[PDB]
């Protein structure tokens, strides 16, 4: 079933990656980072891959009107009616499933995808993609006719079943956070917040290790320690824009929807 | 058509690494020294250079 | 040859060997970033198409 | 984006639309020796003037 098709996405979480231009020509970390655009369909159905997942709610449950994304260390929700894809003009969304978006868009030089935040903010990224689809045949028409010939011409199907092609996933790394540090006169205090943390401090001796409770370290300045979350039980997509953990071993594989058909 | 597969970069702090050749089409690996990676939370590791 | 017809080759559609010559060159990352850059000539199959 | 005309519009107290449009041939040219459209994630740095 459709709900049964979402079993795989139970052990995955979204991520935040560096994308060069995120709306106003300023580099900014975003949860809607674009990775690849595939255009193997002859009719011109674009296939877009981005960090946020469609169809999954924060509590890891199937739902078709929510988009979940990473923000900080947690996962929030956004309405699906606030998804826009544009290439020199608004374009139409034919079907969305997990990491991937299917759209058909007018000719243009750049591609942009945007979603709305919990605080009604707008998060977007733009990349460069020379899009110009030549229709199949020997005539460069634009709109279907009401009297014509039938010719073979391939496209993406909206079926969500398992396909041969797949992508790979791997364990997320330790993510530094500087906000779990506080100064108390001549001491530094770390706040667990419910997540295991790892530290390394050069003040004193024997101040390395991993703990999961609030502690204080004396005779240390705030700049003399570094902490990072470690638990990371979920999975992440193997992205060139995020560092890889210690283990060089592939951990899991996830199928990708929307295969090719005549 | 071809697709170039490029995995996530391996960064090691306060240390060094070397990579070995593999039987794979057009394998190209290199080791770059003296880097200071940055993430959204802050710096990634202690050692400066 | 890179960039022309025949950049990547295979004896048959099901064969597991592949001869590739696309001039994959890596480059040093920009300071204060986590990204792997590379320059590579476009697919010669599209050029032939 | 590139175009031939420019338009500025605000909304009246009565929720009307007040707009005024002129002609202005706008076609930007990026600095350097390449005509790109979106900034890259790996490149050089050229001096360049902007409005603060
Ligand atoms: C914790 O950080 C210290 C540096 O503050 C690391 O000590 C370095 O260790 C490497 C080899 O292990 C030496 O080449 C450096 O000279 C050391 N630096 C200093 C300032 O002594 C230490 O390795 C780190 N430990 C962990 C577990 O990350
Ligand atoms: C759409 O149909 C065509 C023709 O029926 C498919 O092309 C054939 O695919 C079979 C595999 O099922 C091959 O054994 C044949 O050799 C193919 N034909 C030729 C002339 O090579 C085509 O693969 C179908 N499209 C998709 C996406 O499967």
């Amino acid at each position: 079933s459709v709900s049964q098709h979402f079993n795989v996405y139970k052990a995955t979480r979204p991520y935040i990656a560096y994308c060069a231009d995120c709306g106003a020509g300023h580099s900014c970390h975003s949860p809607v980072a674009i990775e690849a655009v595939r255009s193997e369909a002859t009719d011109g159905m674009l296939k877009i891959q981005f960090s946020a997942q469609i169809g999954i709610d924060k509590s890891d449950n199937h739902d078709y009107t929510k988009i979940r994304y990473a923000d900080g260390h947690a996962i929030e929700n956004a309405v699906r009616s606030s998804l826009k894809v544009a290439t020199s003009g608004d374009c139409f969304v034919h079907g969305t499933m997990g990491h991937f978006i299917l759209a058909k868009c007018p000719p243009g030089e750049f591609l942009q995808v945007s979603i709305q935040d919990t605080r009604n903010a707008v998060r977007a990224c733009r990349i460069q993609y020379h899009h110009d689809p030549q229709p199949v045949g020997r005539e460069k028409f634009t709109i279907r006719p009401h009297y014509g010939k039938e010719i073979p011409c391939t496209t993406y199907q909206q079926t969500t079943a398992k396909t041969v092609e797949e992508i790979d996933m791997h364990m997320p790394p330790d993510t530094p956070d500087r906000t779990l540090l506080s100064q108390q006169s001549g001491n530094v205090k770390i706040t667990v917040g419910g997540k295991k943390v790892k530290y390394n401090c050069t003040c004193g001796t024997g101040n390395v290790g991993t703990t999961n409770s609030d502690m204080t370290i004396n005779t240390c300045l705030i700049e003399q320690c570094h902490v990072s979350v470690t638990d990371h039980k979920k999975w992440q997509f193997n992205s060139p824009f995020v560092p890889r953990a210690d283990e060089p071993a592939r951990k899991g594989k996830v199928h990708i929807p929307f295969p090719l058909d005549n | 058509e071809y697709k170039t597969v490029v995995p996530s970069p391996y960064v090691k702090c306060c240390g060094a690494s070397e990579c070995s050749t593999k039987e794979k089409p057009d394998y190209q690996c290199k080791v770059y020294t003296g880097v200071y990676p940055f993430m959204w939370g802050g710096a990634y590791c202690f050692c400066d250079s | 040859q890179p960039g022309r017809f025949g950049d990547i080759q295979s004896r048959t559609v099901e064969s597991n060997d592949l001869y590739a010559n696309t001039a994959l060159k890596l480059a040093r990352p920009s300071p204060g970033m986590v990204h792997v850059p590379y320059t590579q000539t476009p697919s010669g199959f599209k050029y032939w198409l």
